[PDB]
């Protein structure tokens, strides 16, 4: 029975954010079609990968019949996608087949039975939050870079959300380095922390337009939803104990480092060409107002820069993976950065020499 | 290396 | 040992990314990831070779310098160069098996392969010209999507050059589709065609004030200010397009270039993922095109089109027209058709300096 | 279908 007319704009920015889960390769072929679904005055839309699910509501404002079925994604998207601005795209169900007419073009789609289609298993909400899209942006891109990709300590795929007090944290590491942002939320939360697989931390980031709609976050025990004007999306959450990383952060560093972003950067960026491109390590001299950076690679070729920075305190050699500390620069858009370290086999964080509402710890190599 | 944070 | 110059960042950057240009990923030979540097007389020259082409930069040394040679590696020298402040100083110098870069606090050691390593093409020219960046720029980009890629037939991995009166040609075939594009450069020249490979073909129009060509036997050279571009050339029969051509079409139509792109390109998503035919059934100011797939899904186009002639269906590769459409950048399209079994002539509406040749499939 | 033009 399932019928709507719509128009395409009103179909667009729906489609692409539903098939956002949707990978190239799917174990199912139900896993490459969207559900469609015509209730009331309401089209649901939703995309999965069983891990996580997105779904859009878009109101029916033209005669429509109740009904579900499912769809081939990436087509159903470049048709609507393909047709002139404007187009009225009627959609109608035709047995095993879905017709779609706008003008005088006319498609026929093969669909798979809705009661097929995956549900993600009712859960509970533990904490409930609302928040502009740019403060979880701004939590998000601090942090995200630092996620490990695929580790053995599957926990640190991800990224770690925390709520304390009235702020929303974000903690992402690999082992190798770490990154933390926290922001204040304006509202009195339980302390609670999920990690949040990396595949739902870049969708939680995509839904993620600009405004006038804020972000109502709901947590549970094994999902996180995120609600944005009208979309839904939902994630399955990571089982697993993340480290903790108030104990990680130097914990009382005696040596302070201070220098223009750009012109550290630069330099890393140049002592970079030539260090080894498997292990990327620098070595840091850092001595009274100056630090200087050198790299060599098995060819023997080498570089070294040299650079006027604020720094007293002890002399000391300490070698990093510059790719690490670019990450960190890269981050931090700012104009002067703080280096705060203790010895050459210890931790260094690095911040903002104005903000500390994020922070950074990079591991050093030996040598 | 390379050394671990944890 | 002995080779020595001072030249200022802005004045390295666009040679150096010239150069690298036929440098290749996964160099065979070491020497081929390095650039040649020579300073002779107040001029520094930069040379990039894959021993099939090679890219020449001169550089003009205002400051004191020495004369020498060296190779150093291309990549990461335009990295520690391109790398450095803007408006920076750049002194090199060779101190034994290495390069020695510096420029303010930055100093950088590069190891070195020696100048006489260094490969280089052997010629005289036959024909010579001289023509505008645009029209080299149009001449290309108007056949180059209709290259071979990685051909047996080998000189079908190239475009033809092809000098007739007044005219500058070019040709690109793959056995299934052609596109010709034909430019008056208003000078008069003998009739010459060459088959240039399409490595060259793309450092060609990446090196795009005027530009001045000289073709020979084997090589074709190319001067674009201070810039020598020299490739080797496809020895192979390519082949004649006046006879690809349809002769006499008797079918025309016509019809807006975006309404009929939009079309295809909607009726494409529910074609043959290997196959990719769609079906044309032509008819009096009508056309309908349609696709199916294995899975039996279905799309179909109607088009207002102006035709007056035979009714017709011919089934094409939608990715062949879909490509011709998108060179196309006008406003009205013509095609020209015979049969079922026959090619159709594509062109723009208002202009007949470019064609387009696409053979049919069977459905 | 593939047709060929030569």
């Amino acid at each position: 029975h399932m019928k709507f007319t719509v128009e395409r704009e009103h179909l667009l920015k729906p489609l692409q954010q539903v098939s956002g889960p949707l990978g190239g390769r799917p174990t199912l072929p139900i896993l490459g079609n969207l559900l469609l679904q015509v209730a009331d005055g309401t089209l649901s839309l939703t995309g999965t990968d069983l891990e996580m699910e997105m779904v859009a509501r878009v109101a029916l404002v033209q005669p429509h019949e109740p009904g579900a079925t499912t769809v081939p994604a990436r087509k159903f998207f470049d048709i609507c996608r393909g047709l002139p601005e404007g187009a009225e795209i009627a959609v109608q169900l035709e047995g095993e087949r879905m017709l779609v007419r706008s003008g005088r073009s006319r498609f026929s789609l093969s669909t798979l039975p809705a009661a097929d289609f995956p549900n993600l298993d009712d859960w509970q909400s533990e904490v409930e939050f609302t928040l502009p899209q740019a403060t979880m942006k701004r939590l998000i891109e601090a942090t995200q870079f630092s996620m490990a990709h695929q580790d053995v300590r599957y926990y640190l795929n991800g990224m770690l959300f925390e709520t304390e007090g009235e702020e929303l944290r974000t903690v992402a590491t690999d082992g190798h380095r770490l990154a933390v942002c926290s922001m204040p939320i304006g509202q009195s939360l339980p302390s609670h922390s999920v990690i949040v697989p990396r595949k739902g931390v870049i969708e939680l980031m995509r839904m993620l337009d600009g405004g006038d709609n804020p972000l109502r976050v709901q947590i549970g025990s094994n999902n996180i939803r995120a609600h944005v004007g009208d979309f839904i999306f939902t994630s399955k959450l990571v089982d697993g104990r993340f480290p903790d990383y108030r104990r990680v952060l130097p914990k009382n560093p005696d040596k302070h480092l201070e220098a223009g972003c750009d012109l550290l950067k630069q330099a890393f960026a140049r002592a970079a060409i030539l260090s080894n491109e498997k292990f990327r390590g620098v070595r840091l001299y850092v001595s009274e107002n100056q630090l200087k950076i050198t790299a060599n690679n098995p060819e023997q070729e080498e570089a070294e820069e040299i650079l006027d920075v604020t720094y007293s305190g002890a002399e000391m050699e300490i070698g990093f993976n510059v790719s690490y500390v670019l990450d960190v620069l890269n981050a931090l858009k700012c104009e002067n950065v703080r280096m705060m370290l203790t010895d050459s086999v210890s931790s260094v964080q690095i911040e903002d020499a104005a903000s500390q509402s994020a922070a950074y710890v990079v591991m050093p190599m030996r040598l | 290396x390379q050394a671990d944070l944890f």
